[PDB]
RNA sequence: CUCUGACCGAAAGGCGUGAUGAGC
RNA sequence: CUCUGACCGAAAGGCGUGAUGAGC
């Protein structure tokens, strides 16, 4: 797992993160792809960013993780850009998205920033 | 990794730019001056180099004759020319003293030329160590205007590829963020050769796609020091051609 | 005669205020840059010239000691505080690279201000030649810049006073002639100690004294080459103790 | 008679010269004094200026013949640069002046000048 | 395209070869 | 305080690692 990889992802949450991605895609409003993601962080309008760790190569998305700590906004790893990108509604790829309003899904929004707190600390 | 070496190349790029807005200044003179006492040098040596050259290694009319003009290695024509221009012109005489102090200011802007190629190569082993990717894509020079806007390379990796665009055309930017004009397709990157003598209608497009791999160029260096720039500029020779083959 | 070399001499006054730019220019460069390595010496040594040959015969703070702090002549305060601020500063790191092109640039400041007392040697001589009689008035440099202003020393010779006393405030006479509002009392002679430094309430009286003599002294220089710029001088000190006098 | 008087004047039309300023004075305006002199021909507002002929240095006036020759003025000499003066209605003396309006006196003005157009050529 | 123009000083005197007024 | 954000192409294909539109 590439070293922009920070912590481990049990193989649960990632599958929580992909359908919190997709209702909220529905449901409410996200930003595809990672420059719009960034954006979306400098903006402090992130609710949440999924990363995906399959990325080649790795340092395109290896700003995320900083920029993300210093937001305070929380992050979690899925392990494919592929999926990641289906679940965001678009034939092609995506190496990270961000929820801007988590819609029908700020349930999950919560308890992904609440487990994931712990696999930080 | 040092870490402020990203800085020393942002001064010495700013220095680039402030040895050249001198040189500018100082030619200037150099020229209105010994033009009192040479007036048809002017025209006749238009580039910089060349007059600075002239002036310093020649000074005054009773100097020019064929031997020292070929030394100085400038055309046929051109040394045929300057001949005439010279025993025949309208300028006035000057002593010794007067025409030394003249050649004075010659010898420093050749000192000021010196530099800038010093600068230039300091801007280009540099960027090696600091960005070797950002080098590879555009060129040393342009890669620290880039950093420089920034404030850094550690800023020019935080960045969107939106921003990476249009750095340089920051007062457009901020017009068109203020009342909603419309905005610069461009900063800086349009130096690079494949937007700037582009089919006008294609330089958004070829803008848009360069800042793309610059922002990934950028997290490379800063972030591993692994080398990817090969690919980078294959990827973006594709998308040149891609977008040039329908317009 | 000939009759260019006041034309030369315009150009070299003009020389060195395009020459002070640069160095104003490059020096500021020079701090912000080296300050990367060494952020406090910039106010220890807030004297240009000294900070400039410190970069120069100095370079990285490895070198610094006792011993070469003196012979770079300066005083004991200075010496061990700079000394310190070293041993324990927070600057940056830099290579021998790195700090050699900052010591170029450093060189290079130095010639110039070589060039700056050459062009000012240069003004001094052969204002004795083009206007004795302004040189012995109001000095070399403020009598070149008349010269300069007027466009030339027949330029000069025939102006009324009232133009002289004004060269050099063009905007200000111009703003005046145009809106009718209150018209400057000086230029360039402002620099004449005796205007410079006086009271603020007679400074006015003072400028129309010193250009009626500047008047014709001008074309004195111009039209004969007759010396009298000490009775000028005298009669002119007479009149400024005499304003002194009643205020 | 000093290098810049340029031409010889018959102690006769120096007489004239003297009154055509002292009518032009009371009938007509002047300038006098040697700044405003020159302040008027630049303008083209000389319709003649008189020039002392013992100024002291003679440098002083010495500017006067060509910028008149330049702005096509006639110009004529008078032998006292006091008499000039008290001419002008001053106390002091006058090392030139000059006439703006001719006033009572244009047939004078006229007439300095036609003999002075000789002269010269 | 480049200020004003005969007053100033308690007087002695200064002053169109420039008094006075005036935003380098 | 630092653009836009899913289309483009006749198709083969390209495209969130940025399509399109846009005032260095």
């Amino acid at each position: 797992k590439p070293s922009y990889v920070k912590f481990e992802v049990p193989k649960e949450l990632a599958e929580k993160a992909l359908q919190a991605v997709e209702i909220a895609r529905d449901t409410g409003k996200i930003r595809k792809g990672t420059n719009e993601t960034t954006k979306a962080v400098e903006r402090g309008q992130a609710k949440l960013v999924i990363i995906a760790e399959d990325v080649d190569p790795e340092e395109i998305v290896a700003h995320l993780p900083p920029l993300c700590e210093e937001k305070e906004i929380p992050y979690i790893y899925v392990p494919s850009k592929k999926e990641l990108g289906a679940a965001a509604g678009i034939e092609v790829a995506a190496a990270s998205v961000a929820i801007i309003e988590p819609g029908k899904a700020r349930d999950l929004v919560e308890e992904i920033a609440m487990k994931v707190k712990e696999l930080m600390k | 990794q040092s870490g402020a070496r990203d800085k020393m190349v942002i001064q010495a790029i700013e220095a680039l730019d402030d040895v050249d807005k001198v040189i500018n200044l100082l030619v200037a003179r150099l020229r209105e001056w010994y033009s009192l006492h040479f007036p048809e040098l002017d025209e006749l040596l238009p580039k910089h180099p060349q007059y600075v050259a002239f002036v310093k290694t020649v000074g005054h009319r009773d100097n020019i004759n064929e031997e020292v003009l070929r030394e100085l290695g400038l055309s046929e024509e051109k040394i045929k020319k300057i001949l005439e221009a010279k025993e025949k012109t309208m300028g006035a005489w000057m002593d010794q003293t007067d025409i030394e102090v003249v050649r004075q200011l010659a010898e420093e802007i050749d000192r000021l030329y010196q530099l800038r190629k010093k600068l230039e190569d300091y801007i280009d082993r540099a960027m090696d160590d600091v960005a070797p990717n950002l080098k590879a894509l555009v060129g040393a020079k342009l890669a620290a205007r880039l950093i420089s806007l920034a404030g850094g390379l550690r800023e020019l990796a935080m960045m969107p590829s939106s921003t990476i665009q249009v750095l340089g055309a920051e007062k457009a930017l901020f017009r068109h963020l203020r009342t909603g004009a419309k905005p610069p397709k461009h900063g800086v990157i349009y130096q690079y050769p494949a937007i700037n003598r582009s089919p006008w209608w294609q330089r958004g497009k070829i803008a848009r796609a360069l800042a793309g791999k610059l922002a990934i160029a950028a997290r490379v260096d800063y972030f591993s020091g692994e080398y990817i720039a090969e690919e980078l500029k294959k990827e973006l020779e594709a998308r040149i051609r891609e977008i040039k083959e329908k317009y």
